């Protein structure tokens, strides 16, 4: 088994990276001179769906991947879209979670390879010049972030104790794929910072047992567990949804990046 | 990359030669990197810090590992990161930690020179704190996999008097190393950290490393050195032995003849250890050459040696003074 496993209410993840709504809502204040409250909520999906790429075309297992999101996360909880580019923190996230994750050191030649071609491919619409970073860049960044995260390189997800909810229930064969799929699905809102991952585990089992029409209700009864929050969780997920729905990214992402605030050049 | 964000950063960015005096203060140099007695500058503080700067630039893997590992661990037996500096200016990555002035390497030697053998209640402390900080990184899935006297750490004089810090200098002398891996064993695991534990805990007893042995996961003498000491297996005392790779290579290089009036029994009692001992009896329980046959961690701080008289105390001097000199400056 992995290391720190069973640590979560002694981690760093719990005891400085779960944040106040509030706190955060404060912070964001910034970005909403510049962008609406729907323009912001649609950038972090894109740039989720941009990590997730990354991720898909370097091999790396979805825990490497979660990971590296929740690192984009943290920084953008703290500091403007102008302090850093997220097109070159992207890549930055990976870099380092693939070395947390103990997956290796992505070679200078592959990271770059597979930015410029993901961004070039897949996000095309988005944007219009080829990924214009080198290494140099992605060194210097990475540097930021880990300050920024206070060197907090752990980070717990809700895969682990959803798959083991799931194993309890009887149900893995039946419920395990979509729930999974509903714990990607989380990672492009804001629920990481704001909740225990046992808790968002439960939410996504609760979705995918009303999608499927499966009676857990005794199930759920019989946890130990805050079901205001749980309840709080689901709206998310249910909004997230209909957000889904509403949102064409192809089409209006780059009127939406070209209003996000850029940084500042040295006098 | 925002220029105002940039300037503010920096401004407000802690250096570690603003906030510490390390100047001429160095401690030791490994592979590692180098380490330094460092004070702080601002004297708020005024104690004593063991200033890390990792071998190469950048967040290597082993500056990654490092980081990631110890911001999470928090025992009093496993030494502490306090803070981590960044130099912008050339990638280098500085880590502070509790400055411990003792570990078992000097300690032992200090004795093995004088020739007054280890105090009987400090082995039992060394030994007990040991074991609770294995367990600690144990239960927490981390295995040490280097676990040897250079590697336990005991604090000298200030609020955590004699008090065990686990470390490591991060390798990654076979006289620790359990048959297992000597026989080509492929992964690292509990058992492994354990086998260390007994050599270390014989070498508190005796003041020599029980398998002292001069200097491909197959090594023949160390084996056989091993084998003096123990006796040769039976296939009754470690049925797997056959699932080891090198099993062939020990058949044809080794004869179970060789080794008949071999023992622990009949080593310790060489070096004035009873065998009716409950010291010797959970000594045998950590040294069972077939790792499945090895007690835990948690077992061995339930060994009724901890509740004999006398009983382990948190300062392993037990309020007497410290004989063992300071660390020396490089
Ligand atoms: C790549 C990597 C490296 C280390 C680690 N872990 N892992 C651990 C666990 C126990 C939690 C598993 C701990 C540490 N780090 C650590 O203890 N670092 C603290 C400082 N270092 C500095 C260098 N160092 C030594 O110099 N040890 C040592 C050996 C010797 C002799 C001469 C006896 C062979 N002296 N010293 C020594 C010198 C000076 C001081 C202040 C302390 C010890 C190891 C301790 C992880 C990843």
């Amino acid at each position: 088994d992995k290391a720190m496993a069973g640590n979560f209410w002694q981690s760093s993840h719990y005891l400085q990276w779960i944040l106040d709504k509030q706190d955060l809502l404060k912070e964001r204040q910034k970005d909403l001179k510049f962008l609406s409250e729907e323009e912001y909520w649609k950038l972090q999906i894109f740039f989720t769906n941009v990590i997730q790429a990354l991720g898909e075309h370097l091999k790396l297992r979805q825990q490497v991947i979660a990971t590296a999101t929740v690192y984009f996360k943290r920084f953008y909880a703290r500091y403007s879209l102008k302090s850093i580019d997220p097109v070159l923190m992207a890549p930055t996230c990976v870099f380092l979670a693939s070395k947390v994750e103990e997956f290796g050191v992505v070679s200078n030649t592959r990271l770059i390879a597979a930015a410029t071609s993901v961004l070039k491919t897949r996000f095309s619409y988005a944007f219009p010049k080829e990924f214009p970073y080198r290494m140099n860049h992605i060194l210097e960044c990475e540097f930021y972030l880990l300050e920024l995260m206070d060197c907090c390189l752990i980070v717990y997800h809700p895969y682990r104790p959803l798959l083991q909810y799931v194993q309890d229930m009887g149900q893995e064969d039946m419920l395990l794929p979509l729930a999974w799929r509903i714990v990607n699905d989380t990672y492009r809102t804001d629920l990481c910072l704001l909740y225990p991952p046992f808790m968002i585990a439960l939410a996504c089992l609760h979705v995918a047992c009303v999608v499927q029409q499966k009676d857990a209700r005794q199930w759920f009864a019989e946890l130990s567990v805050d079901m205001e929050k749980i309840l709080e969780i689901i709206r998310v997920i249910l909004k997230l949804y209909e957000q889904w729905k509403n949102f064409d990214e192809r089409k209006e992402m780059a009127t939406i990046l070209s209003k996000m605030p850029k940084p500042k050049p040295p006098p | 990359m925002d220029y105002d964000f940039k300037v503010k950063l920096s401004s407000e960015r802690e250096r570690v030669e603003d906030l510490f005096e390390y100047e001429g203060c160095k401690v030791g140099r490994g592979t590692y990197g180098h380490v330094y007695k460092a004070k702080r500058k601002d004297g708020k503080d005024d104690k004593d810090y063991a200033l890390k700067q990792i071998e190469g630039t950048g967040i290597s893997m082993s500056a990654c590992r490092e980081i990631a590992l110890l911001r999470e661990l928090k025992h009093p037996n496993v030494i502490s990161l306090q803070k981590v500096f960044l130099s912008h200016a050339d990638r280098k990555v500085w880590l502070l930690f509790d400055y411990a002035e003792h570990d078992l390497w000097h300690i032992i030697k200090f004795h093995r020179a004088s020739k007054v053998q280890l105090p009987r209640g400090m082995v039992k402390s060394l030994l007990y704190q040991i074991l609770d900080g294995i367990h600690y990184l144990h239960a927490n899935w981390v295995l040490h996999r280097d676990l040897k006297p250079a590697n336990i750490l005991v604090m000298g004089e200030g609020p955590e008097r004699g008090r065990v810090k686990i470390a490591d200098m991060g390798f990654a002398t076979f006289w620790y190393r359990a048959p297992e891996l000597l026989l080509g064993a492929r992964h690292y695991t509990k058992a492994i950290d354990i086998w260390a534990i007994g050599c270390i805990f014989a070498e508190l007893l005796t003041s020599e490393p029980i398998f002292h042995c001069r200097q491909n996961p197959y090594h023949h003498d160390q084996l056989d050195r091993i084998f003096n000491v123990m006796g040769f297996p039976a296939d009754k005392d470690w049925e797997d032995i056959k699932k080891m790779p090198e099993h062939s290579t020990l058949m044809k290089d080794f004869r179970r003849n060789t080794y008949t009036n071999c023992s622990l029994i009949k080593y310790m009692e060489k070096h004035k250890v009873k065998p009716d001992s409950k010291a010797f009896h959970l000594l045998q329980k950590l040294l069972t050459m077939d790792p499945i046959k090895r007690i835990t961690s948690e077992q061995a701080m339930q060994d009724p040696y901890f509740l004999e008289d006398p009983l382990p105390t948190s300062d392993v001097f037990a309020g007497c003074q410290i004989p063992y000199p300071k660390r020396e400056f490089l």
